[PDB]
This record gives C-alpha cells, structure tokens and sequence, in this order.
RNA sequence: GCCCCUAAGCGUGUGCUAAGUGGAAAAGGAUGUGCAGUCGCGAAGACAACCAGGAGGUUGGCUUAGAAGCAGCCACCCUU
C-alpha cells in the first residue's frame, strides 16, 4: 500500500496544485 | 453466517426409531426450535421409513407431495428432522425447487443469532464452517458454470500456468488452514477460560452444577435459589454461557451454583466437542442437580438423554461424578397431571413453575446431606481474653452457635481444617 | 473508650458484655456486680458505657442517655425501629425531659463549638425516621 | 412588570451584498434590518458582542434602543439566525416601536416545581404568542407542577399573565404534560 | 502496565501524567496503572 | 428493530452527502441532543446500539426520542460472482446525516449522567458529535 | 525556488513549533504552549503548607458470632 500512498499523497506538493495524473 | 427470510416452513421426517408416540415428540420438538428460531410451522409429516432413502430422504412419491403440499402452501423452506447429506438434500432440493436445511442447521442458525459473547460466536462460527466444509465439491453452484475456470492445457517445458493443484483442491487447501487456524484459536482460550475461574477450586468449595436439557432450567432455578438475577427465559437455548454466584445454606461455605447450557437430544456432534465450557463445569462439580419438567409427554426421554451425555462425557475424562440427584420442576404450571405417576417411582420432585415458583426448602434440605461433608468437627475452649480469637472461628464461612462460659467461652462449633487446624487450643 | 446503645438489659448473655468483663485485665466480677446493682435496679434502660480502665481498674459510668432521636428508648420505648431515614412514624417522645435531653452530653467530634443539644435536636433524628411528638 | 430598554449603538451599513456581510462579520458585526410599521427599510451593522450578551442577559424580548446617528431609535427583536455548526448570529429582524402599541410577542416557559416523588414531568413546546405593550414585555414564565398527580396537560389556559398581558395561542394547545414516569421495561420498549 | 492508545483515571487517587513525554496514570493501587505509549 | 413497512423503489441510487443539514439543528422532543459534525450513513443496527446503551444508562426515569430514521435501502453486491450483471439486492438501512443534524435527544433529571450515557452513545457512532441542548 | 549541492536571501518584523512535527494518515485519550471570553473566592494577603481538631447517646441502622466511627445501605434542617 507504501507504494500508492506515496504516489497519490506527492501530488500535494505546490509545484502539482493538488492535481496529479493517475492519481 | 447467514440469516434469511423465514416464517414459512415445512417439516419432514422418518419415522425410524420409538413409536408413533415419539415421532409425534420429535416432531412437536422440531417445531418448536423452528418457532423460536423465528419459523412458521405450517406442515409437518413423518414417513413410516425403516431407513432414509438415500437419494432423497423421504422417497419419490413423499417428495411429489411435499412439492404439492408446498406449492399449495407458498412455502419456501423445507426442515429434515435428521442429519441429511450432501446427496440427500441436492435431490430434495431438486425435487422441490426451494430451499432445504435440517435439524442441525436448525439448531446453529439459532445458536448464531443467540450468541452473545465472542467465545460462544467463535465456537458457532466453527460448528457451522465444519458443517459446511463437505460442500465444496458438494456446492454445486460453486463447482458449476466451471468450463475454463483454470487453465485445462499441458505441454512439454514451458506452460507459464500456474494452477499447478486443482482449483478444487486449492479450495479444500484454503478451507481447511481457515478451520486449522480457528481450531487453534479455540484450544488457545482454552486456557482463558481456566484462568478465569483459576481463583475458583483453589479454594476448594462445594460446587453444584445445574444440568438439564434445554428448557429445563434456562438459569430460571439459578434465578430463584441464588436471587441473582440472570438471562432467563422460557425460550429454548437462552443462556449461551454459563455463571456461578454465591448461594449456600445458613452455613458460610459458598455453595457455588454453576449454570449449565441445555442440552437438546440428538446433538448434530459439533458443539458437544467445541462448547466444552459446560463439559468442563460438569467435570469439576462437586454435586449434580438435574432439572426435569413434571408435566412434559416423556421426562424419562431427556432424563436418560441428560445420563447418556453425561456418562459419555466421564467415560471420556475418566472421573466420577457419585452424586446425582433429579428434581422435577415446573410443577406449579399444573400442566401434568401424572404428579403420582412420576413420584411413585422418582423422589426428590419439588415444584416450580416455568418462570417462578417456591418450594424449595425441602430440595435444599436434601441437597445439603450431599455436599455438606466437611470434616471440621471440633471443638475448643476458647480463654478469658478473647481478643484476636475471632479471625477464623467466627469470622469464617462455616461457622456454628455455641454456649457461652465465664473462662471465654466454650465454642462446640466446627472449625474449618486448613483454616484453624491446630490454631485452636483445647 | 468503647461505648455501646444496644439492648443494655443484659447479664453477660453476649459477646458485648461478656468478654468485655472478662478481658482487659479486669474484675472478672465487681464492675458486673456494680452495674447489676446500679443501673438494672434503676430499672435497667438504655445505658450506654465508656470504657477508660485507670491503673486501678474502675471506671464510674453515669445515667447516660440516648440522643434526642431515640430517648423513648429510656423513657417507655419499645426496641424496636427503622434503618432507612424519613420512615413511618415508630412511636413519640413526649415534653417530659424536654431539658433532661441537654443534661447527658454536650460536645462534638471535633472542638468545633457547643450546644450538642441544639445539635441532636435534628441531627441523628431525621437518620432512621423516628418522630417526637 | 415593566422592563427598561437597553441602550445600544448601531451604524448605518455603508455597502451592501454578500462580500460586504462577509466582512462585516469577519469584523465582529452582524447585519441587520431595521423595519417597522412606518415602512422604514434600514440596513444596520450591530455589535456580535453586545448583541449576544443583550440576548442572553434579557432573553430575546428586549427592548433595545438603539442610536441612529445621534437619534434613538426603540426596536424589537422578532426572530434571529444562528448558524447551526457555529451557533453565530448572521442576522435578525427589528421592528421600530413606540409607547402605547399592543404588538405581539413570544415568549418561553419554564418550571420551578420538578415534580411528584413517584411520577415524570416533560415540556412539550416552551413557545407561546402574548399581547404585551412595547415598553413592558414578559419573559421565561414559570409553571406551577410542585407535587401534582400525573396525567394532567397543563396547555396556556391557567397561566398567570402580568398586568397588561393577553395570550394569543388558544389555551388548548399543550404546552406541559405530567405523565407517569415508566419502568426499565417501559424505557426499553419505547423505540425498540 | 495495561498499555493502549486510550487511558482514564479508574479511582479519584490516580493522577494521570506526562512523564519522560510518554503519558501514564499513577495510582496507589499499582493494579490501575496505565500507560499510554 | 426499525425497518421502513415499505419502499416505492426497493434500489436507490447512493445518497448524495454535500453542505450542511437545513433541518434538524435544534432539540425539539428533549431537551439535550447529538449533533453530529460530519457525512454519515447511519445504520439500523447502529442506532439499535445507540439505544440499548441510553436506555441501559437509564433505569427508572427519563425520556430518549429517536430524531433519524434509516428509510435508504442500501444494496450491496451478492457474492463474488466477479462484477456486473446487475445491481446488489438490498441489504442494509441507512440514513444520510450531513453536518449539524441531530440524531438523539433525551430528557434526563440527572444532567450529569445524562451527558455522560450521550457521549458514550455519540462515540458509539461513526462520527464527530457534539451534545447541544434545546435552549440557545 | 532563493544554506550546499543548485541560480537566486543562512532576507526584514510580529508570534507558534520541541515533535525533526515540518519531512504520510484514522477512530480516542490527554495538568504542552500560543493566543478569546468566563467562575465564586479575591493583594482582607486569597489558596497550598506548618499547623491544637482522635469515637456526640457515635459497638444504633438490616441487627444480637460482634454489626464494635468503620462490609454496605436509603439522611447529613444538626454548632459558644
């Protein structure tokens, strides 16, 4: 599940505005 | 487990051992499980059967008209009052078009939704995965509509398919770590349950454990001799686990009062090796008090029913429970009227009603003869200065009257052995 | 110290009196003797007692009293009663001693103030539910 | 019975919307509106704190005399708006009234009594419509139910009005009603 | 030490605690002492 | 148990949870209440359970009113039988409560032990809940 | 984005952070601080502490193995 989490959970940094493809 | 629509029911039996008398009991016994479980009796019929056919259960034409009395009915339920097989039912269930279950799945759906702690729902929860593990192969819908469900293909060298054990035998590999690893689980509180009473025959104290068929006492006698107040009820199978409390005579010892799950004859052989909590309690007691209903068709029946079980059970723990001492309650209900039949060969018979009732003081003057075997038996003579000769003399459990003299005072009463053994000075 | 108020019509039938006499290093017979005489031929009431054994092991007891709660006791009272507070009324206590009342005792557990009768006259009365009247 | 209005400030809302009630909140005041019989739309920013404390202080009737600019102006409460997950007020209505106007009023009811020693007393609505001039506005009456046998409806009928007070509501609607207190039994059976 | 995330005080006597940044309650009864962890 | 006696259409769409509840923001019946603070879909069973714990904190005495109702047949799918074919049958009650709802109100003399049985019901719940009273 | 890599600020001021939180996260609990209001007391020295205060008929209650302030119980209109 560490994979996902960290994959979703990195669009919130300021550079991606909460958006981030497959995700 | 799974509970569906009820309240419409059928019931179907063979009638191969007892008389018509008894297939009329087994009968009146099946529906009134299926009534408690939440069930409709509408039609219940037994076949004059020397066995049970093995296809069916009943036999083509007691299949036709079960279909017609059904469809006639709007049922959707049918009952075997036995333990059918897999093949049994999938023919009676072919034959109908309408669900099919039995005694014993009758007996765990109620067990289930009267469950109340985690252990008793653990141990229901094995009995019913243990009853359902044959239909596997035996689930017809779940080894149905299978063509291609694994890879039907070889080859030398490379295959790259990977149901290198039939999908089957996966199932039953799968199924049976489940039911290893719950096995485990309920050997492991095993030592729960001891420790939990760990402090209780430690310090040894008679012990009067309860026994009796389902709706025999339903914790109602615990009710009214102890005056603890626990789940009680006139349905069948209520109290799921068992309670002790302090009742005893005038004298201190406790006499600590163990409540005993009922016992229902023809056990579907799956709780009678997983609910060993009674089993257990039973082997422990000190004294027996087995609970009989005075007006019932047939108390011999559940009466010897209640001996075998218990017979089987010591055999198998190798002990010896001597007393063993019958009551027929539910007197007071003067719903039978064969009061002398049953005293004429059966003694200690006091009356209480189903619910309630008193009488009881000639049941515990003759209970206490059998548990009131103590071996203090001495007395003392106790000096002018007292002081701190009370500890165990009189504040103690059994502990008697005695005369009073100028030098102290003369105590005839017993005093308890471990307790005050050579503490006391003639 | 020990002070009691149960049925004191007593000849050393109980444990209260009867090793009481005879522990503590006490005259196996003469405070039984003096309080058979005194109080017993005062019609035996209600008398409760203080034990304060000196080196010469006597203690004079006095015409003690009950509270103001339970004075029929003494006064023509039967033993019986109640133990819950604001019971049925059990029986009356009549303006005879009405004075007498205050002339047993007057102090408290603690050095807190006086006037123990205008303390008792409600204190220990509402506790079972006996009634003056 | 008669109360004395409490003196209270309040300014004209220069802008108007819903940017501007935001900020105005966001500030401390609130925005209200000011009509009455003379047809007088107004648009004020009152005081959250003072408001409040009013509120509580003198129930929700409470005269407020509120300076306009220098003038005072006497208004009424008639009903106020509390966000429900903040408890905030967001704004509420004032009638401009004068002395010597019958205007009608609500009013709540409480209980100084408790009840009988073996019986259950319940409120069924606190919320009933009186006839009191502008100047002199009840509130928070009492109801008598000390020691009174169960089973009765106590409706607007037999409550005790101050001087120059009528009742609006008919006197059959219930407003208390001392009923039996149930058992174990009972408790569990109702919503099971 | 009956440890979980969740702790309260059983009697009047025990006092919970922050004690080395970790959360405990101690009682005079030691069978009432907790720890949070 | 509390089930609906009826359904005009026994499988619904789920219910839409967005805002704050216009409604059923204040103690009506009682006089202290649970107002919850968050989307929940509320059960049968749940509020079953809610009950039986105020009512086992309540002997002799008091009053609870039940302010929600489950009256949203929520289907969940049969068994595995992979995924399609159809929608689940119905298997559960649900009630949708938004923010600021109330769910429980009671009238209890013992104001203490009152809001202590409230609060234990409240965390016998899915959700965040306060306890308000009928007043302001 | 602006300490080094890595170009640009170990920027200026007002506060929080003790957890490296920052630099994953829930139901739940909780004498951390940052900051709003508020309670009867209340700079009478409040409050804590040192403190004289050790069975009032106080071994009653349901009772007598004692109900021994005191296993526990339904009440504390109780004061120079």
């Amino acid at each position: 599940a560490k994979r996902g989490r960290k994959k979703r959970d990195r669009k919130h940094s300021k550079a991606n505005h909460g958006k981030r493809p497959n995700a | 487990y799974r509970q569906l629509r009820l309240e419409r029911v059928v019931l179907v039996g063979v009638w191969t051992e007892g008389s018509a008398a008894d297939a009329e009991a087994s009968l009146a016994e099946l529906a009134a499980l299926a009534e408690t479980a939440g069930s409709e009796v509408l039609e219940g019929l037994i076949q004059r059967r020397d066995k049970p056919d093995p296809s069916t259960y009943i036999g083509s034409g007691k299949a036709a008209e079960l279909r017609e009395v059904v469809l006639a009915t709007g049922a959707d339920t049918v009952i075997c009052d036995g333990e059918l097989s897999p093949a049994q039912l999938n023919a009676l269930e072919k034959a109908v078009k309408v669900k099919v279950i039995d005694r014993t799945a009758l007996i765990l759906d109620i067990f289930a939704q009267h469950a109340t702690s985690r252990e008793g729902k653990a141990q229901v929860s094995l009995a019913q995965m243990e009853y359902m593990l044959p239909r596997l192969r035996g689930w017809g819908e779940s080894m149905s509509r299978q063509a291609g469900g694994r890879a039907g293909g070889a080859g030398g060298g490379v295959g790259t398919r990977g149901p290198g054990e039939t999908k089957i035998e996966t199932d039953r590999r799968r199924i049976r770590e489940r039911m290893a690893k719950l096995r485990r689980e309920i050997r492991d509180m095993k030592k729960i349950r001891d420790t939990q009473r760990g402090s209780r025959r430690r310090s040894e104290i008679p012990s009067v454990a309860i026994v009796g068929y389902t709706n025999a006492g339903k914790s109602s006698l615990l009710n009214a001799l102890t005056g603890a107040g626990v789940l009680v009820e006139n349905a069948l199978f209520a109290t799921l686990e068992p309670t002790t409390r302090r009742g005893e005579f005038e004298d201190g010892r406790p006499f600590v009062l163990t409540d005993t799950v009922g016992f229902v004859r023809h056990l579907p052989t799956q709780l009678v090796e997983a609910f060993r909590s009674t089993l257990e309690e039973v082997v422990d007691a000190d004294l027996l008090i087995h609970v009989v209903d005075g007006s019932d068709v047939n108390p011999l029946a559940q009466i010897n029913a209640v001996r075998t079980v218990i017979n089987e059970v010591v055999a198998e723990y190798d002990i010896a429970p001597p007393p063993e001492l019958l009551v027929v309650n539910k007197i007071d209900a003067a719903t039978g009227v064969g009061l002398a039949q049953l005293r004429r060969a059966l003694p200690d018979a006091v009356f209480v009603s189903a619910r309630t009732g008193d009488g009881l003081d000639k049941l515990r003057s003759r209970m206490g003869e059998l548990v009131e075997s103590t071996d203090a038996t001495v007395d003392v003579t106790i000096p002018y200065d007292r002081g701190d000769l009370v500890a165990r003399v009189h504040t103690d459990g059994h502990v008697d009257a005695t005369e009073h003299t100028d030098a102290g005072t003369r105590i005839k009463a017993r005093v308890p052995a471990p307790l005050a053994a050579t503490l006391r000075e003639y | 110290l020990i002070k009691l108020q149960i049925q004191a019509g007593q000849a050393n039938p109980a444990p209260p009196v009867g090793p009481a006499l005879g522990q503590h290093g006490v005259n196996i017979m003469e405070f039984c003797k003096a309080y058979n005489a005194a109080t017993e031929s005062q019609r035996g009431n209600v008398i409760p007692v203080e034990i304060t054994v000196y080196e010469d092991r006597s203690f004079t007891f006095a015409l003690k009293t009950p509270p103001a709660a339970k004075l029929l006791l003494k006064a023509a009272g039967v033993q019986k009663g109640s133990g819950e507070p604001h019971k049925t009324k059990v029986a009356k206590v009549t303006w005879d001693q009405v004075r007498e009342i205050a002339e047993t005792k007057k102090a408290d557990l603690n050095a807190n103030d006086i006037d123990a009768a205008a303390k008792i006259i409600a204190g220990t009365a509402r506790s079972m539910g006996i009634t003056v009247e | 019975t008669a109360n004395i209005p409490n003196k209270l400030t309040a300014n004209v809302r220069t802008r108007t919307g819903k940017g501007a009630s935001r900020q105005a909140r966001r500030d401390g005041k609130v925005p209200a509106v000011l009509y009455g019989h003379g047809t007088d739309p107004q648009h004020l920013e009152l005081n959250a704190r003072d408001f409040a404390a009013v509120l509580r202080s003198h129930g929700t009737n409470a005269i407020l005399t509120l300076d306009i600019e220098g003038t005072e102006q006497l208004a009424l409460t008639k009903a106020l708006d509390v966000h429900p997950i903040r408890r905030n007020i967001q704004h509420a209505d004032l009638l401009v009234v004068q002395r010597g106007e019958k205007v009608t009023v609500e009013v709540t009811v409480l209980v100084e009594g408790d009840a009988t020693p073996g019986t259950l007393v319940t409120q069924d609505a606190n919320t009933i419509e009186i006839e009191a001039e502008a100047l002199s506005i009840p509130e928070q009456l009492t109801v008598s139910v000390e020691g009174v046998e169960a089973g009765t409806q106590i409706t607007a009928g037999q409550i005790s009005l101050p001087e120059g007070v009528n009742l609006i509501s008919d006197p059959e609607l219930l407003v208390v009603n001392v009923v039996e207190a149930p058992s174990a039994e009972a408790l569990e059976e109702e919503g099971a | 030490m009956k440890v979980n995330p969740s702790v309260k005080p059983i009697c009047d006597k025990c006092r919970v605690i922050r004690r080395h940044g970790r959360v405990m309650v101690i009682c005079s009864d030691p069978r009432h002492k907790q720890r949070q962890g | 148990m509390l089930i609906p006696r009826k359904v005009k259409h026994r499988k619904q769409h789920h219910p839409e949870q967005r805002g704050i509840a216009s409604g059923g923001t204040s103690v009506s019946f009682g006089d202290y209440g649970i107002q919850a603070l968050e989307h929940a879909y509320i059960t049968n069973r749940q509020i079953e359970s809610a009950r039986i714990a105020i009512n086992r904190h309540i002997k002799r005495g008091g009053k609870v009113w039940i302010n929600i109702f489950p009256d949203r047949p929520l289907t969940k799918k049969p068994a595995e039988t992979r995924m399609g074919s159809g929608k689940g049958s119905p298997e559960w009650w649900v009630a949708n409560v938004k923010p600021g709802r109330v769910l429980f109100e009671l009238s209890y003399p013992d104001e203490k032990t009152a809001r202590d049985a409230l609060t234990r019901a409240i965390h016998k719940l899915p959700i965040k809940a306060r306890i308000v009273t009928r007043e302001e």
